[PDB]
RNA sequence: GUAUGUAUUUAUUUUUAGAUACUAACAC
RNA sequence: GUUCGCGAAGUAACCCUUCGUGGACAUUUGGUCAAUUUGAAACAAUACAGAGAUGAUCAGCAGUUCCCCUGCAUAAGGAUGAACCGUUUUACAAAGAGAUU
RNA sequence: GGAGGUCAACAUCAAGAACUGUGGGCCUUUGCCUAUAGAACUUAUAACGAACAUGGUUCUUGCCUUUUACCAGAAC
């Protein structure tokens, strides 16, 4: 409904939250259809939560096994940087996907001590508690965010944008607060007209 | 009648305040009393 | 409201780009109540928007610390045992349904098909007398008037003999280190400082 | 603060017999039908039970400015349409006091917003030769009727029965020409 | 009473009969919010109603009949109601009591209970302006008689006159021969609603003539608000009406002015 | 291997050779 | 419909059933919104046009506006985002010389 | 009346190692001194959480065309 609305019907969702074109897309298209990391962040999350509860599901389904499904999540959650894709759009994800890997390593070699090189595993705790609290973090971010996006959406955005001095237009305005202050000076000496 | 004045709760989900809407408006400006701006060359453009 | 075109849903499709902004926060809640590989299916608490809006999870997983990593660490063994056992080991493929497949509807497919055993362990009949009853129960104790609060589930307490049962399961995860001065410069304050 | 304060302007007409009312208030509601910003609204039922709900329309300025009633928009007073109480009001005088009203937007978005307090507020088978609600009316009472066909350019036209026809013709011809149609 | 009264109101169309939304095809492909196509744009959408009312046929009593409702079924106006005498809104021809009822209230909003705008639009299009009170319709793209040309146009104007004439009090109907227009004024500004949504996108001539069957890939006729009458003579007629109206309600002003005192 | 801009009204409102040439997402 | 109770009848021996009646318990939902053409999304396609400073090719920052778009944005982009590139007469006098009344 | 509830509302939870009420004396209510009663929860390898995320501003760096997104330390 947010991308319809928006007026890109062009952008298909598929059923694993990746966003592609449906087209060869005009430039127009491509400038309208930019979509930010608001939308593109809370994408790439769903991705992973589907990406769950589906292993559960297979669970049900009677289609897996019982061990197959906890190594299961457990490959899920330490490969979310294969997987998904969202430490494109916030980068400091990377943090807690070292940290996942780092749980890897010291949970294997007790689990893997005298036998084996393979796949079997299925000790999720620790991996599961850093995204978990990753998560934590970033609800009050999205909430920011997506609320801007939306609000801008249904209301329009702020006719005011006043715009800040950077380091880019400062000359700029070095120039202007000094043109002025000429004027007000050679206003103010002369007699009358 | 006299009257009995209630805020109704809104679903939270739906946007508070449907009608808020940026737009932009000239406002005239009303002048109903005039202000006296009260004050108090010839060689002077030569200098000037 | 899965197939919406009618002039009806003017305001549910306006209810549903609000609970966008909401939607990390039901993630979160969703996924920390994640069932665990010892229960079959956890049964949760939803709060939903009477328009089908969004769906929160309402609950916060508690669970008694020793008799958790009790249960926990049973399942390691388990997992160690099968991972010695059988030859093949068949990680499940990813993402588990492809792109074109509509998510099954579960009011179908998955009520009907039965849940197909977890972990568990076989325990022992004589040694963990004590535990073997509730140990693996979703939520272990819920009816006691001795042993837990209430259905509320907080303030646990417990016996010894149970205590000694619990402390003999979770060798492998416990600490296993009994005096202080092992760690001389490994405390905190010797990494601050 | 700007928006609340000044209180509603409803009708006692419009607002009902109940002696107590309970209604609705919303910070943000519709824009105007008018000056097209927004305001605040009202709800409220006549009756406790009535499934009818009256909303205001208009704003407390636009409303003010005109001196109507935000529910009705008759005048405050009088209880008569605004393009009315302009023209007996111009009938007094001569040529004055219409109500000029804002098109574009910012027009009417602008207009608002000034104190004027407006030009109209200030005071306050039978051919038939020689209109068809009156012809079906009167022949409608006196027996049966069918249709009725006038074209007022021509200025006659038939009228059609399906016996009481000619009692019609006690009082039909002259009142008119009316004869018997082919 | 006989017709009407007694006989309480019949379902016009069956719910699962009734039209599904997503107009066909305008476009390439569906969008989800606005319900419209998306790219391209096909030939221009807009198609007779596969529907139409019966005036005595249909029309009964419904439940805001006891519940003492004021406005009236559209889907009913269009013939379209699946909800029978279940329906919260009457089902019948405005007469001059119901008209009564709703005299307060005709101000700001139509018969149907929808708010009146202000400035008409761009094309007399749906609904009318509160501003004035308009009772004359404007009927056009006459051609939902689809391509039959007819013997003279009293094929037309009496075709016509025998639709709205069932619809409501007509004070008067005039035919345009030049420019294909008719135009349609009515005792009431409810019934002249009543009539525009009800007549919008029809078809005519005989329940069976010719190509009676293939009435359904016509166009359909505009029925709109019409603007005013340029020629003197309405002009005069008019600006009296206002005079002697004007008149008439100073009666009311000086009989309750004279109450004030 | 040009953004970008303008227009896209169909349904009927009352009275004989070539030199100097310009340019070419076409060839180092 | 439950319960307290009264009366009548019947079984009964103050109990079981039926009937009648008194009282208590319980007490005003929902809508700013009706279901396709006639109360309003822009894109795309087609035709024409064809990118600031310059003699010429190219980086760019701003500034004004009842133009905004993408963006979470008070970063930054949108051709240096676009529009601008045109029309242009009186606070009016002083002095001198020639023609007409 | 007792037991409870993955029920709600209102209080309170980082400080002179620290709370509140009350009796008496001095100054002139505050405040100081003296007498007395009761102090739930949280604190000493310091704290409500035997757990552990993110954002803003300001400095210092690190990548290094520029902005988001960032590198890793500090203070608020
Ligand atoms: O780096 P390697 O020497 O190949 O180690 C691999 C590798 O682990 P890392 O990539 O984290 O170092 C595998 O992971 P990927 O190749 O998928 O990245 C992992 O297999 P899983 O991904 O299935 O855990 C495998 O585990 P195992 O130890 O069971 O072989 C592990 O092996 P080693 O660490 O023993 O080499
Ligand atoms: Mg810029
Ligand atoms: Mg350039
Ligand atoms: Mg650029
Ligand atoms: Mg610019
Ligand atoms: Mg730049
Ligand atoms: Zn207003
Ligand atoms: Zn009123
Ligand atoms: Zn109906």
């Amino acid at each position: 409904l947010l991308i319809h609305r928006k007026g890109l019907t062009y952008l298909h969702l598929d059923y694993n939250f990746n966003l592609k074109p449906t087209k060869t897309l005009t430039t127009k298209e491509r400038k309208k259809s930019r979509l930010g990391n608001s939308f593109h962040l809370m994408r790439e999350l769903l991705k992973m939560m589907k990406l769950i509860v589906d292993t559960h599901v297979q669970f049900r389904l009677g289609n897996v096994d019982a061990f197959q499904l906890a190594d299961g999540i457990h490959y899920i959650l330490n490969h979310i940087g294969q997987l998904t894709g969202i430490y494109r759009y916030k980068y400091k994800v990377m943090h807690q996907i070292r940290a996942c890997k780092d749980l890897k390593h010291i949970i294997y070699y007790k689990f893997n001590k005298n036998l084996g090189k393979g796949p079997g595993c299925g000790f999720w705790q620790p991996a599961w508690r850093v995204w978990l609290n990753f998560l934590r973090g970033t609800i009050p971010l999205l909430e920011r965010y997506i609320g801007n996006l939306i609000t801008r959406q249904f209301e329009g955005r702020s006719n005011e944008i006043v715009k800040t001095t950077t380091k880019q237009r400062l000359d700029a305005y070095y120039d202007l607060e000094l043109r002025n202050s000429v004027m007000d000076d050679i206003l103010e000496m002369m007699p009358e007209s | 009648h006299h009257i009995e004045v209630v805020s109704k709760q809104m679903d939270p989900l739906l946007p508070r305040f449907v009608g808020k809407k940026a737009r932009k408006v000239v406002a005239p400006t009303e002048n109903d009393e005039v202000v006296p701006v009260l004050h108090m060359g010839e060689a002077d453009p030569n200098e000037w | 409201h899965s197939d919406m075109a009618s002039k009806m849903y003017n305001t549910d499709k306006k209810a549903f780009l609000g609970a966008l902004k909401y939607l990390p926060h039901a993630i979160l809640k969703l996924l920390e109540n994640m069932p665990h590989p010892w229960e079959q299916a956890k049964e949760v608490k939803v709060l939903y928007h009477t328009s089908g809006a969004i769906t929160f999870v309402n609950e916060t997983p508690r669970v008694i610390e020793p008799v958790y990593t009790a249960q926990w660490s049973a399942t390691w063994i388990a997992m160690r045992r099968e991972k010695r056992d059988r030859t093949h080991f068949k990680r499940m493929r990813f993402p588990p349904f492809d792109d074109d497949e509509p998510p099954l509807s579960y009011e179908q497919h998955i009520e009907n098909i039965e849940p197909l055993d977890p972990i568990n362990l076989p325990l022992d009949s004589q040694d963990d007398e004590y535990v073997k009853d509730w140990l693996y129960d979703s939520r272990p104790l819920e009816e006691d008037s001795k042993k837990v609060n209430g259905t509320s589930y907080k303030k646990w307490s417990f016996d010894l003999p149970e205590m000694s049962n619990l402390y003999r399961l979770s060798t492998p995860l416990r600490d296993e280190v009994t005096d202080k001065n092992y760690y001389y410069l490994f405390d905190k304050k010797s990494f601050f400082n | 603060d700007e928006i609340n304060e000044p209180p509603p302007n409803i009708c006692e007409q419009c607002l009902g017999d109940e002696a107590n009312i309970r209604m609705t208030k919303i910070p943000q509601g519709s824009e105007c039908k008018i000056c097209t910003l927004p305001f605040t609204l009202y709800h409220f039922k006549t009756s406790k039970r009535s499934n009818n709900i009256i909303k205001t329309l208009i704003c407390v300025r636009c409303a003010t400015q005109r001196n109507i009633c935000q529910c009705c928009m008759l005048d405050s007073r009088w209880h008569i349409p605004i393009q009315l109480r302009d023209h007996l009001i111009s009938l007094v005088n001569e040529e004055n006091v219409m109500t000029e009203e804002a098109k574009n937007d910012m027009m009417k978005r602008f207009l608002s917003l000034k104190n004027v307090k407006l030009g109209g507020a200030q005071i306050t088978i039978d051919a038939s030769i020689p209109s068809q609600l009156l012809g079906i009316k009167k022949w409608k009472d006196g027996n049966s009727l069918s249709l009725i066909v006038n074209h007022k350019a021509k200025c006659g036209g038939l009228r059609f029965q399906s016996s009481e026809t000619l009692v019609t013709p006690k009082g039909l011809k002259r009142g008119l020409i009316d004869r018997f149609r082919i | 009473m006989t017709s009407w009264r007694d006989k309480s109101a019949k379902v016009q169309v069956k719910e699962s009969e009734l039209p599904s939304s997503i107009p066909a095809q305008t476009g390439l492909t569906f969008n989800i919010w606005y319900n419209k196509w998306s790219q391209g744009f096909a030939g221009n959408t807009r198609f007779v109603s596969p529907f139409a009312l019966q005036p005595q046929l249909h029309s009964g009593k419904t439940r805001g009949d006891n519940d003492g409702q004021l406005f009236f079924c559209l889907f009913f106006a269009k013939g379209m109601c699946c909800l029978g005498p279940k329906c919260e809104y009457l089902h019948h021809i405005p007469d001059e009591e119901d008209i009564g009822k709703l005299a307060l209230r005709t101000e700001v909003l139509d018969c149907f209970g929808r708010e009146k705008f202000a400035d008409y639009r761009e094309d007399m299009g749906g609904i009318g302006s509160f501003r004035k009170k308009n009772k004359t319709l404007y009927v056009g793209g006459i051609d939902g008689a689809l391509n039959s040309k007819h013997l003279k146009p009293a094929q037309i104007e009496s075709r016509i006159r025998f639709v709205f004439s069932r619809l409501g009090d007509i004070d008067r109907i005039r035919y345009v021969e030049s420019k294909n227009c008719g135009f349609v004024k009515f005792k009431y500004q409810a019934n002249a609603e009543f009539a525009k949504e009800a007549m919008s996108n029809q078809t005519l001539l005989l329940p069976s003539d010719k190509e009676w069957d293939d009435r359904r890939e016509g166009t359909g006729l505009l029925v709109k608000w019409a603007n005013e009458d340029p020629d003197p003579a309405a002009q005069k007629r008019l600006q009296e009406e206002l005079k002697l109206e004007s008149l008439n309600m100073m009666v009311h002003l000086i009989n309750n002015n004279t109450n004030s005192a």
